[PDB]
RNA sequence: GGCCAGCAUCAGUUUUGGUGGCAGGAUAAAUCCAUAGGAAUGUAGCUUGCCUCGGUAAGUAUUAUAGCCUGUG
RNA sequence: AGAACUGGCGAUGCGGGAUGAACCGAACGUAGAGUUAAGGUGCCGGAAUACACGCUCAUCAGACACCACAAAAGGUGUUAGUUCAUCUAGACAGCCGGACGGUGGCCAUGGAAGUCGGAAUCCGCUAAGGAGUGUGUAACAACUCACCGGCCGAAUGAACUA
RNA sequence: GCAGUCAAGCGUUCAUAGCGACAUUGCUUUUUGAUUCUUCGAUGUCGGCUCUUCCUAUCAUACCGAAGCAGAAUUCGGUAA
RNA sequence: UUUGCUCCACACAAUAUAGAUGGAUACGAAUAAGGCGUCCUUGUGGCGUCGCUGAACCAUAGCAGGCUAGCAACGGUGCACUUGGCGGAAAGGCCUUGGGUGCUUGCUGGCGAAUUGCAAUGUCAUUUUGCGUGGGGAUAAAUCAUUUGUAUACGACUUAGA
C-alpha cells in the first residue's frame, strides 16, 4: 500500500520472509530488506553451518568460476532464497528482482524511514518456543563474511542517533497528546466522539 | 472417517420357516453416516455370528444423541487395533462432552500415535467414568484437580495483513 | 534489600473467566468458562449474549481480563444469574477494548455525509489544537 | 504428556536479595553478586514471600520440566555461592616426579603454572577465572584450593587444572599422575 | 448503411448471496421448569489447631449464606 | 527368460506423476461459458502461510502409489500402550543410626576372625541381622551391604508391545 | 569383496581386550558371471608411460578412545581423504 | 573547432515508462514480556494505563479546485530567501533562526460553472535527448606513427620524444 515497503529483517525466518517478498515483487511491490544479518533460520547453528558447507562443496568441477557462486553475506544468502523462489531466468523475474534491495544494517537512505515486519514470517510468532534457531550474521561470519564487526559498529551508531530522534519524538508526542486531552470535552470533540472519532 | 455420529443398528438374521422371529441383535456403531453405520454393523456381526447382509436384514437404525451434551465427562475407551506386526488391545481415557466427540478424539489420537487408520481400529467400549479416582490416566487426572487454572503463554495473533507496523507482542 | 521478581500476570483459563468469541456463530460475544476439558478445549456458556452452551476450542476465543465467581460446571441458569450479579456486561463495556470495538463499528457505520461532517469537525478541532500547541 | 503445571521452590535465606527481571537473575549476598541469563529456558519466576521464589513451567513436556529443576538448581547454587561460597580442593598425585604448582603473572593475568609434571620440560599455564581465588593449603601436602562465589567458575577452573595434566601415550591406570579434585564443598565451615 | 460501446426489458446456460414456509428424528437430544434420589474436585454451618491482618489446615456436615450429578415428569 | 486373463502402449494427443511409450485421470472436429477428474493450493505456480487433534528435532530429519531402495539387531530419545508387582498399615532414591548373643560357629585353609574357603544357611533377641552381602587384611583389628529403623512425602519397579 | 546381529566356545579363571562356531541380516559394483537394452552405413580391443581429479572400506602423518596398554613395541576402535 | 564544451533558467520539439493517481508515517530491546504516563528512596523500583493489529494516524471541502467581501486568531501551510547545527554505511538528507510573499475550509456571505449533451484515462506524472533564447563557467588529452626492452606470437605491456 506504499511505493516502497522497507522490511526490518531482524528475526524473520529467512525462508518464510523470502516467500512473502518473492510474491510481493512478482505482484509489483518494491521491497527493501534491511538488517539481513539479524535474520533467523530454524535449526541449530551447527545444522545450518553444515547445510552451507554442503552448498559450498557444490562447484563446476572443470572451472569453479563457472559453478554455483556461494555468497557469504547475509543479504546475499537471503537473496539466494528469494531468487530460488523467483523465476529469475525470465524477463518478468528479472524485473521482479530489480524491484528488490537487501542490506546489512540500515543504510542512510532507509534509517530515517518506517520499517515494517511480516508477522507470518516472524520467528517469535512462527517457531515453537524452545526450538533452536540460527542467526544469519553468525552463520555468514562462520562461512566467510568479513563485515560483521563493521555492520555491528555502524548499527550501534545508528541506534544511538535513532534513540535521540525517538526521545525528541516522544516528547513532542506527549505534548500533542496533552493538547488533544485538553479540548477533548469541547463541543467539537463530543460531536467527533459521537461520529466515532 | 469424518465427524462421527453414533447409531444403534438392529439386525435380524432373516426369518425362515423353521425359525420365525430371529434374535434381533443390536450394536452401537460410530460412523459418519447411516450407510457406513450399516456396513460396520454387518462387519462386526459377521465377526460374531453366522450371518451376512445377504442372509440378514437391518431391522432398525437410529441416531443416539448424547444425553447431556453440555456436561464434561471422562470416558474410558477400550479399543482393539492392528499394528504393523500384530493386534493389541488398549485402554485410553478422553475428556469430552459427548461420546461422538470422544470417539473422534480417539480416532485422531490412534492415527497420530500408532498410525492406526480407521480400518484397523475396533471400538470395544466407550463408558463414562462416573467416579473420579477411577480415572487412571495422568493426562486426564491432571485436569480433575480443584480450582484448576492455567495461563496460555506466548499468544500468537494471526495477522490479516502481510505487513505489520508494530513488532507484535505475545502477551496474554 | 527485598527480592524483586517481575510478576508477568497472564489471563488464566479458569471457571468464571470471561472470553470474547472471535470466530463462529457468536463472533464478538462474551461467554464464561464453565469448565475446562483439555489444555486446548473449554466448556463455555454465554447465556446473556445468546452464546449457546458448547465445548469450544480455546483458539476460537480470546481471554478477557474479566473474571467472576462461578462454580465449576454451573448450568446455564446459574451462569446467567452469576453473570448478572457480577455485572460482567457493564465491566466489559467500560474497558478500552470494548470501546475500541464499538468505535470501529461506529466508523464502519458512518455514511458519506457523516464522513464529510467528520472531516469538517476534525478541521475545527485541529485548528483549536494546533493553536494550543503553538501557544504552549 | 504435556503436564499442565510444574513448579519448583527456591528458598532465599535472610541476607540474600534476588532480583529477577525477565529472565536475568541477580543474587546479592554477603559474599558478592552473581548474575545468570536464563532466557534460553522459558520459565516463569514469581516471588512469594521474600523468602521463597517459585519457578514454573506451564504446559511443559518432559524436557521442559527437566530443565525447570535445572533452573532451580542453578539459582540455588547462586544463592549458596553468595552465602557460603564454593571451594574445591585438588590433590597433586605423582609416582616419581613432584609436580610444581605456583601462581605466576603474565601482564597481571594470574596463571596457575605447573612444572615438572611427569618430568615434562613443558610449562603448563591455566588462567585463573575472575572471581576464583587460589590458595595452596598448608598442613596438607600437595593441595591447591580454588574458592569463589560461582560454583561454575570454581569447578571449571579446577577442571582446567585437572585437564592440563592428562597423561599421553601411557597406560593411565599405571601413570596416575595429575591434579585431581578431591573435595568440593563450601568456603564456610560446618554450614 | 459501416466501426466501437452504454443502459433497460427478456430468453438459454451458469455462478454467488438474502430471505420465507414446511417434514422427520427419542414428534431431535439439550437448555428451561418441576420433582425424587445422591456424592464431591464438599458450599454454608459446626468442632479441633495455628497465628502477620484475619485467614488457613484436618474433620464432620449433603444445600444451607454456592453449586453440581442421576432418574423421572 | 517363458506362459494365463484382462487392460494398455505400439497406433495416442490431452491434464497429473518435475522429467519418462506403457502408471493415474481422461481419449481428441472448431470455439464460448460453466463444472470437474487425477493431482494439487508457502514461493517458483493457478489455488487456504486454511481449520482441527496429536507425533517428530535428526552433527546423514522427512516430505506421497508405479518410482527411482535399505535389513536384521539396538537406544531411560520421546510418545502411547500390555501384563505383573511394591505402596500413607510410608512405595523407590538419598542422608543418618545401628546390622546382633551363642559364635573368631563347625570343618579345615599355610593363614579365615559372620564372608579365598567346604556342608547348613542353626537357635534365641528379634524392627533387623544372611554362620552372613561384599570389601579389607597373611590372618587380623576392622569396615560395608543385604536387613532394620529414623527423615521424606506419593508415587515406584520389572518385563514387554509399537 | 566388504560390514553387521546372536553368542556355543577360544582367550590360565573370563562369551564379547582380541577372537569367534552353528545360524542369520546386509552393503558394494575395484571380481566373475547372468542378460542382450544401446552401438555392426565402425564409440579404435592389452598393458605401460603421462597427467588431473574424485571416493574412503585409512597404509602413513594429526588428535584421540580401548587392551590380556609397566616401559618399548603392538593390537582393536573413533574423527579424519 | 568552418563557433566548439559545460552548468543554470525558460520555451519549443521529440523520447519513452515492469507501471504515480492523498502520505514509504524512522527508537531499541524483549516476547515465560513490553509500550506509554507519572512518582520517588532513580531501580532488574512503586503506581496507573494500553494492546486483543494500520479497521490506525495524518491528510482530506473550494472552475483538477476560479473571482471576491468580511469575522475570529496570531495558528496551520506553500514558495523563494535566510540563521546556524547535525548527518560519510550508499552521507545528498534531518533539524533550526528570522523576516517577506501567497493560501487558509477555524467561521460567515456574494458571484462563476451548464451543451464533455446518459459513460468513454478523457490527458494533470517523470525519463532521457535535441534545439533556440539569455546568463555563468573552463581553455585538454588519448591514439596512430617514431622510440625503449624491465615486455612481447600478434594485440597487449613498459619507456622516451616540442
Ligand atoms: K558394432
Ligand atoms: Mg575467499
Ligand atoms: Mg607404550
Ligand atoms: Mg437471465
Ligand atoms: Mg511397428
Ligand atoms: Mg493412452
Ligand atoms: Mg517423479
Ligand atoms: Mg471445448
Ligand atoms: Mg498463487
Ligand atoms: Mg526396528
Ligand atoms: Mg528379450
Ligand atoms: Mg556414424
Ligand atoms: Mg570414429
Ligand atoms: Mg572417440
Ligand atoms: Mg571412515
Amino acid at each position: 500500500v506504499e511505493p516502497v515497503v522497507v522490511i526490518d529483517g531482524k528475526g524473520h525466518l529467512v525462508g518464510r520472509l523470502a516467500s512473502v517478498v518473492a510474491k510481493q515483487l512478482l505482484n509489483g511491490q518494491k521491497i527493501v530488506v534491511v538488517r539481513a544479518e539479524e535474520l533467523n533460520i530454524s535449526g541449530e547453528f551447527f545444522r545450518n553451518k553444515l547445510k552451507y558447507h554442503d552448498f559450498l562443496r557444490k562447484a563446476t568441477a572443470f572451472n569453479k568460476t563457472r559453478g554455483p557462486f556461494h555468497f557469504r553475506a547475509p543479504s546475499r544468502i537471503f537473496y539466494k532464497a528469494l531468487r530460488g523462489m523467483v523465476s529469475h531466468k525470465t524477463a518478468r523475474g528479472k524485473a521482479a528482482l530489480e524491484r528488490l534491495k537487501v542490506f546489512e544494517g540500515i543504510p542512510p537512505p532507509y534509517d530515517k524511514k518506517k520499517r515494517v515486519v511480516v508477522p507470518q514470517a516472524l520467528r517469535v510468532l512462527r517457531l515453537k518456543p524452545g526450538r533452536k534457531y540460527t542467526t544469519l550474521g553468525k552463520l555468514s561470519t562462520s562461512v566467510g563474511w568479513k563485515y560483521e564487526d563493521v555492520v555491528a559498529k555502524l548499527e550501534a551508531k545508528r541506534k544511538v542517533s535513532s534513540a535521540e530522534y525517538y526521545a525528541k519524538k516522544r516528547a513532542f508526542t506527549k505534548k500533542v497528546a496533552s493538547a488533544n486531552a485538553t479540548a477533548a470535552e469541547s463541543d467539537v470533540a463530543k460531536q467527533l466522539a459521537a461520529l466515532g472519532y | 472417517m469424518a465427524h462421527f455420529k453414533e447409531y444403534q443398528v438392529i439386525g435380524r438374521r432373516l426369518p425362515t420357516e423353521s425359525v420365525p422371529e430371529p434374535k434381533l441383535f443390536r450394536m452401537r456403531i460410530f460412523a459418519s453416516n447411516e450407510v457406513i453405520a450399516k456396513s460396520r454393523y454387518w462387519y462386526f456381526l459377521q465377526k460374531l455370528h453366522k450371518v451376512k447382509k445377504a442372509s440378514g436384514e437391518i431391522v432398525s437404525i437410529n441416531q443416539i444423541n448424547e444425553a447431556h451434551p453440555t456436561k464434561v465427562k471422562n470416558f474410558g475407551v477400550w479399543v482393539r487395533y492392528d499394528s504393523r506386526s500384530g493386534t493389541h488391545n488398549m485402554y485410553k481415557e478422553i475428556r469430552d462432552v459427548s461420546r461422538v466427540a470422544a470417539v473422534e478424539t480417539l480416532y485422531q489420537d490412534m492415527a497420530a500415535r500408532h498410525r492406526a487408520r480407521f480400518r484397523s481400529i475396533h471400538i470395544l467400549k466407550v463408558a463414562e467414568i462416573e467416579k473420579t479416582a477411577d480415572v487412571k490416566r495422568q493426562y486426564v487426572k491432571q485436569f480433575l484437580t480443584k480450582d484448576l487454572k492455567f495461563p496460555l503463554p506466548h499468544r500468537v495473533q494471526k495477522s490479516t495483513k502481510t505487513f505489520s507496523y508494530k513488532r507484535p507482542s505475545t502477551f496474554y | 534489600t527485598d527480592s524483586i521478581v517481575k510478576a508477568s500476570n497472564w489471563r488464566l483459563v479458569e471457571v468464571g473467566r470471561v472470553v470474547l468469541i472471535k470466530k463462529g456463530q457468536s463472533a464478538g460475544k462474551l461467554a464464561a468458562i464453565v469448565e475446562i476439558i483439555d489444555q486446548k478445549k473449554v466448556l463455555i456458556d454465554g447465556p446473556k449474549a445468546g452464546v449457546p452452551r458448547q465445548a469450544i476450542n480455546l483458539g476460537q476465543v480470546v481471554l478477557t481480563p474479566l473474571t467472576f465467581a462461578l462454580p465449576r460446571g454451573a448450568r446455564t441458569a446459574t451462569v446467567s444469574k452469576k453473570w448478572a450479579a457480577a455485572a460482567v456486561c457493564e465491566k466489559w463495556a467500560a474497558s478500552s477494548w470494548a470501546k475500541k470495538i464499538a468505535q470501529r463499528e461506529r466508523r464502519a457505520a458512518l455514511t458519506d455525509f457523516e464522513r464529510f461532517q467528520v472531516m469538517v469537525l476534525r478541521k475545527q478541532k485541529r485548528y483549536t489544537v494546533k493553536k494550543a500547541l503553538a501557544k504552549a | 504428556m504435556k503436564y499442565i503445571q510444574t513448579e519448583q521452590q527456591i528458598e532465599v535465606p535472610e541476607g540474600v536479595t534476588v532480583s529477577i527481571k525477565s529472565r536475568i537473575v541477580k543474587v546479592v549476598g554477603p559474599r558478592g553478586t552473581l548474575t545468570k541469563n536464563l532466557k534460553h529456558i522459558d520459565v516463569t519466576f514469581t516471588k512469594v514471600n521474600n523468602q521463597l521464589i517459585k519457578v514454573a513451567v506451564h504446559n511443559g513436556g518432559r524436557k521442559h520440566v527437566a530443565a525447570l529443576r535445572t533452573v532451580k538448581s542453578l539459582v540455588d547454587n547462586m544463592i549458596t555461592g553468595v552465602t557460603k561460597g564454593y571451594k574445591y580442593k585438588m590433590r597433586y598425585v605423582y609416582a616419581h616426579f613432584p609436580i610444581n604448582v605456583n601462581i605466576v603473572e603474565k601482564d597481571g593475568a594470574k596463571f596457575i603454572e605447573v612444572r615438572n609434571f611427569l618430568g615434562d620440560k613443558k610449562i603448563r599455564n591455566v588462567p585463573v577465572r575472575d572471581g576464583v581465588t587460589i590458595e595452596f593449603s598448608t598442613n596438607v601436602k600437595d593441595e591447591i584450593v580454588l574458592s569463589g562465589n560461582s560454583v561454575e567458575d570454581v569447578s571449571q577452573n579446577a577442571a582446567d587444572l585437572q585437564q592440563i595434566c592428562r597423561v599421553r601415550n601411557k597406560d593411565i591406570r599405571k601413570f596416575l599422575d595429575g591434579i585431581y579434585v578431591s573435595h568440593k564443598g563450601f568456603i564456610t565451615e560446618d554450614l
